[PDB]
């Protein structure tokens, strides 16, 4: 049974931890990590919930396999070339993809517009939610960090508390075990008076 | 997580049995006060080498006498 | 709201009937009552409960009452007086079972044995250490020292009878012997009273140089039997008789003091830990309950004192 | 409660609720050496085997403790916590590295003695008792005995068949030489061997 | 501390015999 | 997983503390006795 009282054994020490662990050193040599240790915890689910398209982008990335990324070249629409604008195929790839980005460009300008009447302002609102929770969570740093402390004294208050205690009895109790060994001696010194019967005896 | 856990679990156990033989010789010895008044060895690894090597020709081949699973499973 | 610590009806209570200077009280093996009384001579009976009534008072004494203990089966009271007679008082019928009449001088201090037969320990101002039984009108022993005695106790095993006095210096008897054993050597003025631990390996005796000394009775000590001693108490020129007496865990010891103040001290530190107004004169006596951490205590105020504390 | 034949045949070596394993002479009844299986404590013991080549035995518990000792230093050479209650049987292989030790939690677990690890747990959801445990002489197949009779081919760790006709309490099992019959005993007044 | 109560005890109940002994033992030699 | 491995490193690290203190206990016990019978 761990019966380790850290408020009341102050006398340990590192040189203590070393010669410890090394006895669990010469423990471990032989004993082995046989059992299920985790027979308290349920078997692992790693693919809960996921559907058949994402347990292939799961088995990508345990495979290490780079992500897929999209080609964003129409921004900056490359050129064709009279040797290869024979084909419809390239000028109605090429056009029509002028005409898309020009629309992507004036939905920007009138984004990019609303921003600057707007952004300002919904930057500093979002600052400010954001500064709220960071104080909220300061808060609760600074009431975590004393109730853990109150553990600690209430550990430290009842382990000395009892130590004191154990520090009595114990100064006690081997005052008494030296004091009847003491005692056994005397009875059998003072068996002496066997002498004394045999002469009173045989005077 | 569960790899160093079951790793901490394990040292945790091997722990207990260095506890619980420390803690029987701490008895006994305060049992004691609280009470105190006034070529065998050669041969066995001669004979399991010989075992053991005697064996490697059966690892490394079955009897071809051996029933078959096939067989078993008509018990 | 505050807390309790026992069935007192308060945490301290004021008993008032008396007239006379209360020098002596205890409680009851049981629990169930206390018995109180000095120089009104009328022994008073008390319950520990409720309204704590005075149900009960006996009369009989016509010298004041030194010091009074019950019987350890509760079925008797002994008290003697300076009427240089030791009376023991049936508990249900409320009269004199015994009367012993040999001492030629006051009986100061009076202490039961603790089993077999019923055997009463006695000391007085002729310097006798006697030692009466229920069966006999002649006592079983007369010890005759040359100096007055005022406190007496016999071991837990009731064949030594430890008798303090005048001397300072303790005649202990051993009463298969006959003699002296040892003596116990500490107090510079006379011994006030004398109270055996409840497991009868010490003694505390109390003294008139307002110390007290605890003493270790047991059979074998390897050096001087002197374990540790008390102050904080003092003796007055009134010169009583102040006794003293044991927790039952052993853990406390008190004695009656000079000062009005109630004292406990720890036995191992000798350190005082209760000291305790409310008195207005001389505590004579003082007392713990068996079972419950109520203090007795009497005094010169004519007034008894109950009241609980946190014995830790 | 449990005994083992050393693989030589001249020593005997047993077990008992006293804790103590013994080693002794079959035929004059002197004895060798003697020590605790846990020593200042007692614990039942509930089964012992050599492990073929002679050297070392293994020895099970009711504290569910599988204990491995060396008899060249007489002191345990391998511990290992595994099953869940009191191992009534233990098991080892002619292979000379499989072993299989057999409790009342009704699981039984093989065991690697070259990184002294476990390999492969197999058990029956009723989580009733196994009495006993046997591989075979060629250590390709292991017998199992409970409430019921079964065989796993141990290289597969599959059962190959399962066999119910006791009406109690199995209590040995053992194979015949090539795995060419099975023999089984219970609390069931007889005496039985099965073959294909 | 239940541990040292019961050691405690053991011993205190050792003491009560030995000084029982002495008792007898010191009295047969007066 | 990461609050019982929490809690196992703790008491691990306790069970640690005894092994030290039943050494220390152990060995004052043993020179007791050669502190009296010798």
């Amino acid at each position: 049974l761990v019966d380790a009282l850290p408020y009341l054994d102050t006398e340990y020490n590192e040189a203590d931890r070393q010669l410890a662990m090394k006895l669990v050193e010469h423990e471990c040599k032989t004993f082995r990590p046989t059992k299920n240790y985790l027979t308290h915890l349920p078997v692992p689910d790693y693919d809960a919930f996921l559907t058949k398209c994402m347990l292939k982008e799961m088995d990508r990335m345990k495979k290490k396999e780079e992500m897929g990324k999209l080609d964003m070249s129409r921004c900056e629409l490359p050129a064709p070339s009279a040797v290869k604008g024979v084909d419809r195929k390239l000028w109605a790839k090429v056009l029509r993809n002028a005409k898309a980005q020009n629309e992507h460009l004036l939905m920007r300008q009138i984004n990019l517009e609303l921003m600057d009447e707007y952004a300002a302002e919904s930057y500093l609102q979002r600052n400010k939610v954001m500064e709220d929770l960071l104080t909220h969570a300061e808060k609760e740093l600074r009431k975590t960090k004393e109730a853990v402390m109150e553990v600690h004294a209430n550990r430290k208050m009842a382990q000395l508390k009892a130590g004191e205690k154990v520090k009595q009895l114990e100064q006690s109790w081997v005052s008494m075990v030296t004091n009847n060994y003491r005692m056994e001696m005397e009875n059998r010194q003072i068996d002496s008076d066997n002498r004394k019967q045999i002469k009173a005896l045989k005077l | 997580a569960r790899q160093e856990l079951s790793h901490s679990l394990y040292q945790h156990d091997a722990a207990c049995r260095v506890i619980s033989r420390l803690s029987k010789e701490l008895t006994a010895a305060r049992e004691a006060l609280s009470t105190l008044k006034p070529a065998i060895l050669a041969k066995l690894e001669e004979k399991s080498k010989s075992l053991t090597a005697e064996r490697k020709q059966r690892g490394k081949n079955l009897p071809e006498g051996l029933a078959k699973t096939e067989e078993l499973a008509e018990l | 709201t505050a807390q309790r610590f026992s069935n007192l009806m308060a945490p301290t209570m004021v008993l008032l009937g008396h007239e006379g200077e209360i020098y002596t009280g205890a409680f009851s093996p049981d629990g169930t009552c206390l018995a109180t009384s000095g120089y009104d001579q009328k022994i008073f009976f008390w319950n520990v409960y409720g309204e704590c009534e005075n149900f009960s008072t006996i009369k009989g004494h016509s010298g004041a009452v030194m010091d009074l203990k019950f019987t350890t089966d509760s079925s008797s009271l002994v008290s003697c007086g300076t009427d240089k007679s030791v009376r023991v008082w049936d508990m249900e019928t409320g009269t004199c079972a015994r009367r012993f009449r040999t001492h030629t001088d006051f009986v100061n201090a009076v202490h039961p044995s603790r089993r077999g037969v019923t055997l009463v320990a006695s000391a007085s101002d002729d310097g006798t250490c006697r030692v009466h039984d229920m069966r006999t009108k002649e006592p079983v022993k007369t010890y005759t020292n040359r100096y007055q005695q005022t406190a007496v106790t016999f071991n837990d095993s009731s064949d030594q009878v430890i008798s303090g006095g005048i001397d300072n210096v303790l005649k202990v008897w051993d009463m298969r012997r006959d003699e002296i054993t040892y003596t116990l050597t500490g107090h510079r003025d006379t011994i006030t009273g004398i109270s055996l631990s409840p497991s009868g390996k010490f003694i505390i005796s109390n003294s008139m140089d307002c110390t007290v000394r605890q003493w270790d009775i047991r059979p074998f000590v390897p050096g001087q039997r002197s374990v540790g001693v008390f102050a904080g108490h003092n003796h007055n020129f009134e010169k009583n008789l102040l006794k003293c007496s044991w927790s039952p865990c052993e853990r406390f010891i008190t004695a009656g003091s000079s000062d009005r103040f109630l004292y406990v001290w720890e036995t191992l530190s000798k350190k005082i830990v209760y000291k305790l107004p409310g008195h207005m004169g001389s505590v004579n006596c003082t007392d713990f309950h068996p079972k419950e951490p109520i203090m007795l205590s009497c005094g010169s105020d004519k007034r008894v004192f109950l009241g609980e504390i946190d014995m830790s | 409660t449990d005994i083992s034949l050393n693989a030589s045949g001249d020593y005997i070596l047993s077990a008992s609720d006293d804790s103590y394993w013994a080693f002794s002479d079959i035929r004059s009844g002197k004895s060798l050496c003697k020590v605790s299986v846990e020593p200042g404590s007692q614990i039942a013991v509930h089964s012992i085997e050599f492990h073929p080549d002679g050297l070392i035995f293994g020895t099970g518990a009711a504290d569910a403790v599988v204990k491995i000792w060396d008899l060249k230093n007489q002191t345990v050479a391998a511990a290992f916590p595994g099953h869940t209650a009191a191992v009534r049987s233990i098991a080892f292989s002619e292979n000379g590295y499989y072993l299989a030790t057999g409790s009342e939690d009704g699981e039984v677990k093989l065991w690697d003695l070259r990184k002294l690890k476990n390999l492969k747990t197999f058990a029956n959801e009723e989580k009733q008792p196994i009495n006993s445990l046997s591989f075979d002489m060629t250590g390709t197949f292991l017998g199992i005995g409970g409430q019921k009779v079964q065989v796993l081919h141990v290289k597969s760790w599959s059962e190959v068949v399962s066999l119910s006709d006791h009406s109690g309490p199995v209590t040995g099992v053992r194979f015949g030489e090539n795995a060419r019959s099975l023999v089984t005993c219970s609390l069931d007044k007889s005496l039985r061997v099965f073959s294909f | 501390v239940g541990r040292l109560q019961q050691e405690v005890t053991t011993q205190e109940t050792r003491e009560k015999d030995l000084q029982k002994m002495y008792s007898k033992l010191s009295n047969k030699q007066w």
